[PDB]
């Protein structure tokens, strides 16, 4: 019903290329139905550093929001700040104040394609997520186990249902309906 | 982020256990190695902390976390002799450490000394050269002095020494005493002593201008 | 295999420019991240610049603004073009194929000699290290030659055309006071060998298109 789901894009130099990524962005949202008292949306990206793209509550509409998700420009990296990212799109994105609906199911998509540099506080991080009752799904970009772990991990219990895998940029599309369904 | 490896350099012999530290600054998630031998571009030798390239022989491995990382080499060979490297990902600008340099301990060798006097062509230009030649030897600390009229040089000579040889293992030195046609006419003997912990007494090589 | 080339080096003078190009082949270029290392004579290694896949660029503080790394991926070329050249630029460059955001060094490039300085190219002179009772020791003789007063670097030094290998020691350079390189190659040989055999240098300075054979032989 009501969800107040923050994307958290991988933009580092690693990720390439750009488009497949953003194709993957508007196939999954564009099934979705955004609105102030519907599904909101909020996408984060990091590298080096972090950023928000848009907040939870900056636009009332799906095509608002399509329309804004392909206009994002990759900022790439040197290093990969997965926690950072997933950090700052909790104690950040998730606040009232950036359109955090009071008493909604708070739910995180991740995406990246390599270990992240801050490997050590990627553990308390999920933590302060699941503290906080935040769903997360994770998605690897393979294009290997040590990695498939890290990511898994990221992801919350049953990691089966949260996990998913793929091969390259370019499949990621290949899961936006079983991502879209699973996170229903 | 700085890098600061140890020993700076080393002298080990075939067989031998060798273990580089490289320190971080600050902690990092993993650290890389590259191996540069002497003319050569560096080749990656070891990334992700432990994973070795594709040629590195299994007898490398390397290891570590946070800030102390270490390469070693559990049967040092004749071929592992190059300088290595550590360099780290984590934080900007990305960096390496001053390098640690592996040469190959071998046993004692004296040098054979030459001399050679300034050529006919070069004096007929204003300018006197005097090389000495120190060859082949081992260890590498080998020292040469010159005397002009059994007068101690101290002034403008330089040397130049060559990297350690990928078959004997051996270090070839060369000082050159350069002068003016000017001076160089002024005097009778030229002469270079050699001192080395493989000589028993320091060595020397002379002749008087001219002479053949 | 997998390869960057490198071209483009050589000596210019302080505050001028120069560009290096790097010819990528074997791999999927497009998609990695390049960067450029460099190493300064008798000095480690130094990261220059990188460039995404996507062109986010990249630069080490002291060549901020004064270098552009840019890539062609129509000809796989990767590039470093360098203006407003200090001294303390001077080293040889590696191109470089990184790893994930670029920061591990994958393949290198040959490498290319990049010198600033007011210095003017200038053949060396190459005089003879003849062989006699002072290069004489044993049942070996010693003799070689003399690579003088030359800028820039490099110079190669062969000898008799490349069928004498054995017991050839060509010594790295050193700078002169002038500011001028100098190097000498040297060579053991059977004593006996001198009065039948002939030892001929070859020096080769492409810097100035410089080429020259010099005769050894003992008094
Ligand atoms: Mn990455």
């Amino acid at each position: 019903t009501q969800l107040d789901i923050v994307i958290v894009l991988d933009g580092s130099n690693s990720i390439y290329p750009w488009e497949s990524v953003i194709a993957f962005l508007n196939d999954l949202l564009k099934r979705m139905d955004i609105g102030p008292k519907q599904t909101q949306v909020g996408i984060v990206q990091y590298g080096e550093n972090v950023t928000h793209e848009f907040n939870l509550n900056k636009y009332s509409s799906t095509e608002e929001v399509l329309v804004a998700a392909n206009k994002i420009v990759q900022r790439g990296g040197r290093q990969t700040m997965t926690a950072l990212g997933i950090d700052t799109a909790r104690k950040e994105a998730f606040t009232e104040a950036r359109g955090a609906r009071r008493g909604v199911k708070k739910v995180m998509v991740i995406v990246t394609d390599g270990e992240s540099h801050d490997n050590y506080r990627l553990k308390q991080v999920i933590q302060d997520c699941e503290d906080e009752n935040i769903q997360r799904f994770s998605i690897a970009i393979l294009g290997t186990e040590k990695f498939v772990e890290e990511i898994k991990s990221i992801a919350s219990e049953p990691t089966e249902k949260h996990f998913f895998n793929v091969s390259d940029e370019l499949a990621l599309v290949t899961i936006v309906k079983a991502l879209g369904e699973r996170i229903f | 982020i700085q890098l600061t490896q140890s020993p700076s350099s080393l002298s080990a012999s075939v067989g031998d256990r060798v273990t580089i530290t490289c320190s971080a600054s600050s902690s990092v998630n993993h650290m890389f190695w590259y191996q540069q031998k002497p003319g050569k571009a560096p080749k990656p030798w070891i990334y992700l902390t432990s994973n070795l390239a594709s040629g590195v022989p299994s007898r490398f491995s390397g290891s570590g976390s946070g800030t102390d990382y270490t390469l070693t080499i559990s049967s040092l060979q004749p071929e592992d002799f190059a300088t290595y490297y550590c360099q780290q990902w984590s934080g900007n600008p990305w960096t390496f450490g001053q390098g640690t340099k592996v040469e190959i301990k071998r046993t004692v060798a004296a040098p054979s000394v030459f001399i050679f006097p300034p050529s006919d062509e070069q004096l007929k230009s204003g300018t006197a050269s005097v090389v000495c030649l120190l060859n082949n030897f081992y260890p590498r600390e080998a020292k040469v002095q010159w005397k002009v009229d059994n007068a101690l040089q101290s002034g403008n000579s330089q040397e130049s020494v060559t990297e350690q040889d990928s078959k004997d293992s051996t270090y070839s030195l060369s000082s050159t005493l350069t002068l003016s046609k000017a001076d160089y006419e002024k005097h009778k003997v030229y002469a270079c002593e050699v001192t080395h912990q493989g000589l028993s007494s320091p060595v020397t090589k002379s002749f008087n201008r001219g002479e053949c | 295999e997998v390869q960057l080339v490198e071209s483009g080096g050589g000596l210019v003078q302080p505050g001028g420019s120069l560009r290096l190009s790097c010819a990528a082949s074997g791999f999927t270029f497009s998609r990695y991240t390049m960067s450029w290392v460099r190493q300064a004579p008798g000095k480690g290694l130094e990261w220059v610049a990188t460039i995404s896949g996507g062109g986010h660029t990249y630069y080490l503080d002291s060549v901020k603004g004064r270098f552009t790394i840019s890539r062609d991926n129509s000809k796989n070329t990767l590039y470093l073009q360098m203006n407003s050249l200090r001294a303390e630029d001077t080293a040889v460059y590696y191109c470089t194929r990184g790893f994930g955001d670029g920061g591990y060094f994958d393949v290198w490039g040959q490498g290319t000699l990049v010198t600033v300085s007011s210095a003017s190219t200038k053949g060396p002179s190459v005089f003879p290290l003849a062989p006699s009772s002072k290069s004489t020791s044993g049942g070996t003789a010693a003799l070689g030659c003399l690579v003088k007063d030359y800028f820039p670097e490099p110079v190669t030094v062969s000898w008799n055309s490349g069928a004498l290998t054995s017991g050839v020691h060509t010594f790295p350079a050193v700078l002169q006071s002038s500011g001028l390189y100098s190097l000498s190659s040297v060579v053991t040989v059977p004593s006996s060998s001198l009065g039948t055999q002939t030892y001929i240098c070859n020096v080769n300075h492409k810097p100035s298109n410089t080429k020259v054979d010099k005769k050894v032989e003992p008094k």
